[PDB]
DNA sequence: ACAATGCGAGCACTGCTATAGCAGTGCTCGCATAGAA
């Protein structure tokens, strides 16, 4: 059909950096976006999380601020893991509160 | 001037208010910029011809092309046939696709039914050769399309064959030459030429050359697949714009074209909102020229907020902006474009109001933006819209409504005199309980929100339930009572395609077997042959006349492959009386699913003409007004306050209270069932259930339900 | 040049269904049967998955 | 239910002459009738056909300006609105139906045909929750209703007060879908394997807690929820009360499952100042005993100014009645001259008459015309090539390319003039012309003078169109000029008229009036006058003019000369009160 | 190909409609061409009425018949095309469930084939009303009947009536059809003991059951009969479609349902086609009495689709020689019995009326009806003879004279031309129009309707349910439409020199239609040839009816 | 011119066999069955 979906707008997206020409790809977006706020981040998932480390994880020149609140992660049946969550919050050792 | 970014997005409701008041309000208008797709019908409609090797051919798809005045006429369709077409497409059991090949080019199971060619078959197979008779070829003719009408039948397979052959010509790949016909041919091929169509469809045939003739030129060897060519037909079809009144009959509605800025005397700009009137795009991100830039360059950013400018100087007199403060939803906060903000906080920046001239720079600058800014209601008929001053509507037509000037509707039931007649054939009585509410609608006042255009299944048949299971249920269920072959029902049935495939089919059907034998041999254990009675009581000053079926030497015997229901009672209760009344002593019984069961002892046929009385007044009164009596909420209720030991009807407290559940529990049934309440009769008469009129459900289907009680097994 | 699809809750259902017939039809009534004892049509299947 | 009322009132609409749907509409709740009503109007015919009449005229509103034209219009008369607001929850009930039209309004312009929306509603009513944007409007008044909504749908929103009536419950998670705890993995074991469900169990809750969480948060000033001794288990209360199993109940009861009345202990334990506790006190008293008050002062502004003057740009189309809606838009330059359909005149020996009829392929041979080299022989490649993009057959270039040039080389009116001898300087193919009016041209003023100097004309049905101020568009085929004089040729493919006895000096003159192409006539002269009097410094009519030719391009053969072809010369007094009839 | 492009093709040059192509290709497209060509044309003729296809306009014949005798595929005159159909299983002889059956050299759309054998298997199961008891019967014949002296004609037509299940009573308009039906059934209520007997009655059209019961109860009021003189017939007037409930479409009735009545009597019979019959017929409790009533000569018992044509063919035959005695027993009359063939139950219980005795005539109208229910010679002399000047007025049309008669014809209308001129608007122009008809036997061309209207509606410059009127651009309407129709003056026009469709039962029915004034623009070559020819007639209830 | 399951209770009743407790067969009946680019 040609057509495309939201689950594969970001997937499609994830693949990408995962495969091969997947630098150039993580680079790229890495300059037009040197820092970025990732916000409601409690409700991510592997698929987005993935994407985000992938381009921002460990890299110099570059910040990620990622801000949401665990306590309010309440999106599971949409897919929104938790867990992922605490993924993320075990690779990042900043942590600050409100 | 009215202009909006997208043109296309506006113009219904452009249309549909400037729909008013024929004399004193009305003013012309003329809408530019629409697209040509997005405004001609059969436009998209041979886009999607052009798309037949890839479909499946869903059955409302195909019918959806029916609705295409042009292409109907072009196969001597007319309104009135295609509601028959409809229904028969639907009872033949179409729904897949054309062929059985075009099944297996979909990598499926070619099942040899449920397909167009298989409904059709089943509808000229019916033209002559009727239902029984047996099945043809593994098929069961379809009846419904036998007379005269049967000529319908052909224009209909006419078509189907027509959007074959094309969906197999279009199928391979041609030299960019060998399509340049095509489009003309198919256009002639399903297109009775209009006159306004004329030059759509002409317009069809310009850009199908053109994109040909452009590939011949730059000398294309290699084929094309049709997707190639449709594909962009559709999008220069998608990018031609129509704006030829764009300055004869005044008011000009349309979109910021750049290029093309004008001085009017009145400006305005509808839905400023932001992320929608900048319009945006983003470079190839290949395009190079786009990351170095140069004074030449150009791009939509810069093109649109220039634009925006070219307003605001070209606007003469007045300047009018508009965006959309909210959605009508969730309710949350929308915002206006940057480039309104830009300008207001201009104005407020540099204006201060005659009142206050000493108090600040922020404090003035707000009340002047503030004054300009404009917050409209939600409704048009909102009495703000009303008061003096500010933008008063020119539109009376609400005004009553804004000044709460109704008249709430007056209460539905109003006693109609009725006049009892002498001889009211029996079936009228058996219609009027069964549902004595509507009895008064349809009866009384010849009202019948009659309701039939019923779905057609978006697929084959994999389960069987509802209507269906039952009516398969009432054939297999008499075909066992006759003790006949339930082999044959089957073929049939599965000939029809009203079956599910093979294997599972054979499941269901076997299944039911045992369901419906279980049943039929409690008729059969006691079924003694009997024959017809003539009905002709004389019962308080009344008479009656009807065909009582199978009326055996033991009395009545009835049988359903369904549940047990008050409503079912009653109506043997009626067959019953009149059968007790006309003489005959003996008994009656009802069988039904789950073993259920309705038996009534011989009446005296004093007696019986006692209580066909009763129901015979009834309907008297159920002809002057909505005569209550709810056999399900009601029969409920009923049935758990009675008890069998000395007549008791109970009053305690306790079950008084178990009894208003069961009552509610059948009015409003489950998430699944769905209650007696929920039924467009009883809906006119009240949405809610209000605690008095339940009372008046109570005593009055006491009144009547009782004696089905009193006498039961 | 993309299109926003819409559908899929029906793409869903459909191909969950061609996955039944292409499946299912050609099993022979024991095995068949099994199937059904499991789940009685495609539409049960996907309110399963 | 509304919705099913809307259409069987559409039913209506689209057949008032039925008599049953009709009533059937009328029985609405939304017509706000009797049982008494419905009776009398049953039993007094004249009063019935009353409303038939009315209904009539409802298609017609809809037929002419559309359904939301229409369905206001019934409303206003009616006076439904007004009635309905005043009609318990009938606010609701008005702005679904409001709404239903915003969205058959949208439907209709997607179909061409009424009984196509008609359709489209009963689909609609059948399969439906498709898009938000067939949800339904919440009411502007709502800002003052006690507020209900989803633990979800409040994350992020804030409340004065907030009540959690059902905060206890739980729903043990029985599908073994886990997350491990290792690798942190979405893990579906397909087998009910109890050590993994307990696992998905546990997350369950883990999110009520979650959820328990954003509950209690949203409130400003206060929040009562409430609790109860909940038991699932159908296990005789042996000390049971799973309550622990909630998120609430896990807080309250610090893990530990507890007694009936242990619960009733734990909240006690904390509660002061902030927190407190109360029986759950039910009560009665049904009102909410609240009155109001208003004034209706209003009106609706009423303006005093009146319609007038109409200024519209016309072009010969005052004449050609409608069909040609949006056709003179989407092609500008079409043979609107042209149309209709065609059958068994096949006769196996192709002819210029046998070619294809209709605007399509009458508007292809316009074309040819547009850039052709009159002076030089006629390719038949050019024309293979030319019916090859066209769509058409091939095996039509030999009856074409003879039938072009038959064309060409016909002798127009006397003294040698035959498109062949116009070389490129002396043609302009299709000029486009803008000819302002100002004082109303009326219809009627116009016949009279057309008549006294035109014979052609003398066959008077004519002012057929009506008033105009403004514009006059038109494209002219070709203006030529044979070094003396300037002419006026409009190539007119027509006729599906047999054969050569059709184009006779005679049924071509009688198709004219048929068509009223006269006034085309008077018209593009007029034009060319104003325009060569504008070009031509100091130009005299009868001097430089002598024009007007109609080419009816059948029925022209290469010895029947006056035959196809068809001449005219304005009587030159006539476009003298003609042009000074534009600005007098 | 498969035989798709000719057929296709033959609905281009509008030679056989869709229905007709389409059903032949799905029920036999691959098979021999011919069995698909074969079936293309049988859904033909029965989509004009025909209800079957006789082998023979399809052997060599179609030559020059139905135009698809154009073929490459056609192997010579095959001449097994009994073996051919049958061959390919779209076609049997009757055992499988067949689409196309075979029988006799008649191939029928199944439906058709059952329609019919259920029609005869109605004409040969009539069983004897043992109701005799010749004594009484005889009686109160001899008592309803008076001027019994002479073989009355009437009086055996009950007779049979009253002595069988089914029967029909054929006869012209002229005579006392429907006071014989009268008397029939007064002596049927008389004859009822107790009770128990509900005579409904009923008519293919609204119309005719219109009069029904505005005359059956006319000339049943009259006459000896209170004994209860109510339990009449309930004039209750059914369309003959509705009985037997039809609903928006299968019936409530066929074989154990309505038709709660012990004796029917159907009117305008010779309008009831193979259909609706069958249905009927079954659907009719076995313990009921039908009595039809038409005019066996009428174009509708002979045009495509009907029956009441070949159903009354056996009469000429003449009662059996015991049945010969037996009425003329109950009759003091001697009862003929010109050859005993066989239909038995059928020749039994068939009966056609005659004109009874009246010095003078019944001239005019009536003599010109009778020859033309027959010989030339006679429908030749009655015209010329005494010019019944008022009655028969035939005129010669040929060259230039059919401006002669677009003349008298807008004199015909003259009155009701007059009413609108003299603007006289009320409903008198209604019963002004009923006064004149134009009658031609096509439906377009220089005669039939279509033309007709044009070349007259000129003339009127140049000087100046169903069927119900205000110009549907009638004027002149075609014989068929006009039935059950009738008119004070009515002129026929038939076509210049041609076409089948001028038979005898439509010139007959033409003149039926006129009350007083009859109008002929014909030639004494295209009237005595009509007189002559008689609507071909399709069917196998010609044969059914012989076993 | 037309109606969901399934699960255990809950209690009635029926063998055994170291009147009471444990078990098992059965039929009736109340109870709980989503969220919003
Ligand atoms: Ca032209």
């Amino acid at each position: 059909r040609g057509e495309l979906g939201f689950d594969d707008m970001l997937s499609r997206l994830d693949s990408a950096l995962r495969s091969e020409s997947g630098e150039v790809l993580a680079a790229a977006i890495r300059t037009r976006f040197p820092v970025a706020m990732i916000d409601e981040f409690q409700d991510t998932d592997p698929q987005q999380y993935r994407i985000f480390r992938r381009i921002w994880h460990h890299q110099p020149e570059t910040a990620l601020l990622l801000i949401g609140d665990p306590k309010q992660a309440i999106y599971a049946f949409r897919g929104a893991d938790i867990f992922t969550y605490m993924k993320a919050r075990s690779e990042v050792h900043a942590h600050y509160t409100l | 001037i009215v202009m909006v970014a997208d043109i296309d997005s506006y113009s219904p409701f452009i249309q549909a208010v400037f729909g008013s008041a024929p004399a004193d309000r009305y003013l012309p208008y003329a809408i530019s910029d629409r697209r040509a797709r997005q405004s001609h019908p059969v436009l998209e409609a041979f886009i999607s011809l052009l798309s037949l090797p890839d479909s499946r051919f869903v059955s409302e798809d195909v019918l959806a092309l029916l609705d295409v005045p042009v292409l109907a006429a072009r196969f001597d369709i007319t309104e009135e046939g295609l509601r028959y077409l409809r229904q028969w497409v639907n009872e033949s059991g179409i729904r897949w696709g054309i062929d059985d090949d075009n099944v297996r080019e979909l990598e499926l199971p070619a099942t040899g039914q449920h397909t167009w060619r298989f409904g059709l078959t089943r509808m000229l197979l019916g033209y002559a050769m009727e239902s029984a008779q047996g099945e043809w070829q593994s098929v069961l003719p379809y009846d419904e399309s036998s007379g005269l009408i049967a000529e319908l039948v052909g224009h209909l397979a006419s078509l189907l064959m027509q959007l074959n052959i094309w969906r197999r010509g279009l199928a391979q790949e041609r030299p960019l030459e060998e399509w340049l016909p095509v489009c003309r041919d198919m256009l002639n091929a399903f297109f009775l030429p209009d006159a306004e169509t004329e030059a759509a469809m002409t317009l069809i045939e310009q850009q199908w050359q053109a994109i040909i003739a452009e590939g011949l030129g730059a000398q294309y060897g290699d084929a094309v697949p049709l997707s190639l060519l449709r594909d962009e037909l559709a999008q220069r079809l998608d990018q031609e714009r129509i704006s030829q009144r764009f300055l004869a009959g005044p008011v000009n509605i349309c979109t910021l074209m750049p290029m093309r800025s004008i001085p009017f005397k009145v400006v305005c700009l509808l839905g400023m909102n932001d992320g929608v009137y900048p319009r945006q795009l983003a470079p190839l991100g290949f395009d190079l020229m786009s990351q170095k830039p140069k004074r030449g360059d150009r791009s939509r950013r810069d093109d649109d907020r220039y634009l925006f400018l070219e307003a605001l100087i070209s606007a003469q007199q007045k300047l009018y902006i508009s965006y959309i403060g909210r959605s009508i939803q969730d309710n949350s906060e929308r915002f206006p474009s940057v480039l309104v903000q830009e300008l207001i906080d201009y104005i407020g920046q540099s204006h201060y109001l005659p009142g206050d001239e000493a108090l600040n720079c922020d404090e003035s600058e707000a009340r002047v933006k503030a004054h300009l800014t404009c917050l409209h209601t939600r409704m048009p008929f909102d009495p703000q819209n009303y008061q003096p001053g500010e933008r008063q509507s020119y539109a009376r037509e609400w005004l009553p409504a804004a000044s709460q000037a109704g008249k709430a509707h007056s209460e539905f039931v109003q006693p109609l005199p009725f006049t009892l007649p002498e001889t009211v054939p029996l079936e009228t009585l058996q219609r009027f309980w069964a549902h004595p509410v509507r009895a008064f609608f349809q009866m009384r006042l010849q009202v019948n929100f009659r309701t039939e255009d019923s779905e057609i299944p978006d697929t084959e048949p994999f389960i069987l339930e509802g209507l269906s299971r039952y009516q398969i249920n009432q054939q297999l269920l008499n075909a066992l009572v006759e003790q006949d072959d339930a082999e044959r029902l089957f073929r049939r049935f599965r000939a029809a395609g009203d079956l599910p495939y093979g294997a599972f089919g054979e499941i269901f059907w076997e299944t039911q077997c045992q369901e419906m034998q279980q049943l039929a041999d409690r008729v059969i254990a006691c079924r003694q042959p009997g024959q017809s009675m003539e009905i002709d009581l004389a019962c308080n000053g009344v008479q009656i006349t009807g065909w009582l079926p199978q009326v055996q030497p033991d009395g009545l015997l009835r049988w359903r492959p369904s549940l047990l229901s008050v409503a079912q009672g009653m109506q043997l209760w009626l067959e019953h009386l009149v059968y007790c009344a006309s003489g005959g002593n003996g008994e009656s019984r009802l069988f039904l699913r789950k073993d259920g069961e309705w038996r009534f002892p011989p009446l005296a046929a004093e007696q019986a003409l006692h209580y066909l009385s009763q129901l015979i007044e009834g309907y008297r009164e159920g002809m002057s007004a909505p005569l209550l009596v709810l056999p399900e909420s009601g029969g409920a209720w009923l049935k758990t306050c009675y008890d069998a030991q000395n007549d008791a009807m109970l009053d305690d407290d306790s079950t008084l209270q178990k009894a208003r559940t069961k009552f509610l529990q059948a009015y409003e049934g489950n998430m699944m069932v769905r209650g007696e309440g929920d039924d467009i009769w009883y809906q006119r008469l009240w949405r809610q259930l209000t605690p008095e009129t339940m009372e008046a459900i109570v005593e009055q289907s006491q009144r009547f339900l009782l004696p089905l009680f009193r006498f039961n097994q | 040049e993309q299109q926003l699809i819409e559908d899929e809750s029906l793409l869903r259902y459909q191909a969950c269904a061609d996955f039944w017939r292409r499946h299912c039809y050609p099993l022979p009534r024991e095995i068949a049967q099994v199937v059904f004892e499991t789940w009685k049509g495609p539409q049960a299947l996907l309110r399963d998955i | 239910l509304e919705a099913q009322e809307m259409l069987w009132l559409l039913q209506a609409v689209m057949t008032p002459e039925r008599e049953n749907t009709l009533r059937s509409a009328l029985a609405t709740s939304m017509m706000g009738l009797n049982a008494l009503d419905i009776e009398t109007l049953n039993n007094d015919e004249h009063a019935w056909d009353v409303v038939v009449e009315e209904f009539d005229g409802y298609r017609q509103i809809w037929r002419k300006r559309g359904v939301m034209p229409m369905l206001r219009a019934l409303m206003s008369a009616r006076n439904i609105a007004e009635n309905l607001l005043a009609t318990a929850g009938g606010e609701r009930r008005l702005t679904d139906i409001l709404h239903i039209s915003e969205l058959l309004q949208e439907a209709g312009t997607q179909l061409e045909s009424e009984h196509a929306l008609v359709r489209w509603l009963s689909q609609h009513i059948l399969e439906p929750d498709s898009n938000a944007s067939s949800q339904q409007m919440r009411l502007e008044s709502d800002k003052h209703l006690v507020q209900i909504v989803t633990i979800h749908k409040s994350k992020g929103l804030e409340y004065p007060l907030v009540w959690l009536p059902f905060i206890t419950n739980f729903r043990v998670q029985e599908q073994a879908f886990y997350h491990d705890r290792h690798s942190f993995e979405a893990v579906l074991d397909l087998n009910a394997a109890p050590e993994s469900v307990d696992l998905a169990e546990a997350e369950r809750l883990a999110e009520d807690l979650r959820l328990l969480y954003v509950a209690l948060t949203r409130s400003v000033w206060h929040c009562s929820l409430g609790v109860a001794p909940l038991v699932r288990r159908r296990g005789d209360k042996k000390g049971d009360t799973d309550v622990h199993q909630s998120a609430l109940g896990r807080l309250l009861q610090k893990g530990e499952p507890q007694d009936a009345a242990g619960l009733r202990t734990c909240i006690e334990a904390l509660c002061d100042d902030d927190i407190a506790w109360q029986t759950a006190q039910t009560g009665d008293n049904q009102p909410w005993q609240v009155n109001d008050v208003s004034t209706a002062e209003l009106n609706a502004k009423t303006l005093q100014r009146l319609p007038g003057d109409n200024w519209r740009v016309t072009s010969y189309s005052g004449l050609q009645q409608r069909g040609h809606g949006i056709a003179q838009d989407l092609m500008p330059r079409l043979d609107v001259d042209a149309a209709g359909v065609a059958s068994v005149v096949e006769e196996p020996t192709l002819t210029p008459h046998q070619f294809p009829r209709g605007a399509s392929p009458g508007t292809f041979l316009h074309s040819l015309f547009e850039d052709l080299d009159f002076t030089q022989p006629v390719d038949p490649n050019w024309v293979r090539e030319k019916l090859e993009l066209g769509g058409f057959e091939s095996q039509w270039e030999p009856v074409l390319t003879e039938w072009i040039t038959a064309v060409l080389q016909a002798p127009l009116n006397e003294t040698g003039v035959s498109l062949s001898q116009l070389s490129a300087r002396n043609k302009q193919v299709e000029m486009e012309f803008y000819l302002p009016i100002s004082e109303p041209l009326i219809a009627s003023q116009l016949d009279t003078l057309i008549r006294q100097f035109d014979p052609l004309s003398a066959g008077c049905p004519p002012l057929e169109f009506m008033q105009v101020r403004g514009m006059l568009k038109g494209f002219i085929d070709l203006v030529f000029r044979h070094e003396g004089r300037y002419y006026l040729l409009d190539y007119k493919s027509n006729w599906l008229g047999e054969d050569s006895s059709a184009y006779t000096q005679q049924a071509m003159a009688a198709a004219m009036q048929a068509h009223r192409y006269d006034l085309q006539y008077q018209l593009y002269t007029l034009a060319l006058h104003r325009y060569l009097r504008h070009r031509i410094a100091d130009y005299d009519y009868e001097h430089h003019f002598g024009g007007v030719i109609y080419l009816f391009l059948r029925g022209v053969d290469k010895e029947h000369p006056q035959q196809g072809i068809y001449t005219t010369r304005p009587n030159a007094g006539l476009i003298a009160l003609m042009d000074e009839m534009f600005a007098g | 190909m498969k035989l798709q492009k000719q057929l296709l093709e033959a609905v281009e040059h509008k030679q056989l409609r869709p229905l007709d192509v389409q059903f032949a290709l799905t029920v036999a497209g691959d098979e021999h061409p011919a069995v698909t060509l074969a079936a293309a044309l049988l859904s033909h003729d029965a989509g004009e009425g025909h209800v079957c296809l006789p082998l023979s306009r399809l052997e060599n014949n179609e030559a020059s018949h139905p135009l698809l005798a154009t073929c490459v595929s056609e192997i010579g005159e095959l001449q097994n095309w009994e073996e051919c159909l049958l061959a390919s299983q779209a076609v049997s002889r009757g055992d499988e469930p067949t689409p196309m059956i075979l029988c006799g050299d008649r191939l029928y759309l199944n439906r058709m084939w059952c329609n019919e054998r259920t029609v005869a298997r109605f004409f040969n199961e009539v069983n004897h009303a043992i109701e005799v008891d010749e004594a009484l019967l005889a009686q109160t014949l001899d008592k309803l009947f008076p001027v019994s002296d002479e073989i009355n004609w009437q009086k055996v037509a009950a007779a049979v009536a009253l002595t069988r299940r089914i029967s029909v009573i054929s006869g012209g308009p002229g005579t006392g059809k429907t006071t014989t039906v009268a008397k029939l059934l007064a002596a049927l209520i008389q004859m009822a003991d107790g009770e128990r007997c509900r005579i409904r009655l009923a008519a293919p059209t609204g119309k005719a059951a219109a009069r029904l019961t505005e005359s059956l109860g006319k000339a049943l009021r009259q006459l000896p009969l209170t004994d209860e003189q109510k339990k009449r017939i309930p004039e209750d007037a059914s369309t003959l479609h509705r009985l037997l409930g039809a609903q928006p479409q299968r019936l409530r009735h066929h074989a154990g349902n309505p038709l709660h009545l012990d004796v029917l009597v159907v009117d305008e019979a010779s309008m009831i086609d193979l259909p609706m019959m069958s249905r009927l017929i079954d659907a009719l409790p076995d313990h009921a009495r039908v009595i039809f009533l038409g005019d066996r000569d009428q174009l509708a018992s002979v045009e495509a689709g009907a029956v009441l044509g070949d159903i009354c063919a056996y009469a000429n035959a003449g009662f059996t020689a015991e049945r010969a005695r037996q009425l003329s027993r109950l009759t003091g009359t001697h009862v003929p019995a010109g050859t005993g063939t066989e239909a038995a139950s059928l020749r039994d219980s068939l009966c056609l009326l005659q004109k009874s005795y009246r010095f003078g005539s019944d001239s005019g109208i009536g003599q010109l009806a009778a020859a033309i229910n027959r010989g030339d010679k006679t429908a030749v002399k009655t015209v010329f003879q005494q010019d019944f000047t008022d009655i028969e007025k035939r005129l010669l049309q040929s060259g230039e004279d059919y401006i002669a008669m677009l003349e008298e014809a807008l004199a015909g209308y003259g009155r009701y031309l007059d009413l609108l001129q003299a603007r006289a608007e009320p409903d008198l122009i209604i019963q002004a129009f009923n006064e004149y008809q134009l009658l031609c036997a096509l439906r377009e061309g220089p005669f039939g309707v279509a033309g007709l209207n044009e070349r007259i509606e000129q003339f009127m410059q140049q000087k100046r349910p169903s069927r119900l009127p205000e110009h549907e651009t009638t004027w002149a309407m075609t014989v068929h439409k006009s039935q059950g129709s009738e008119f004070d003056h009515a002129a026929l026009i038939l076509p210049s020199q041609r076409t089948p469709v001028v038979t005898r039962e439509l010139v007959y029915t033409a003149v039926t239609r006129a009350r007083r004034r009859l109008s002929l623009y014909a030639d004494e070559r295209i009237l005595s040839a009509a007189i002559a020819t008689r609507t071909e007639r399709r069917s196998g209830l010609a044969a059914l009816f012989s076993s």
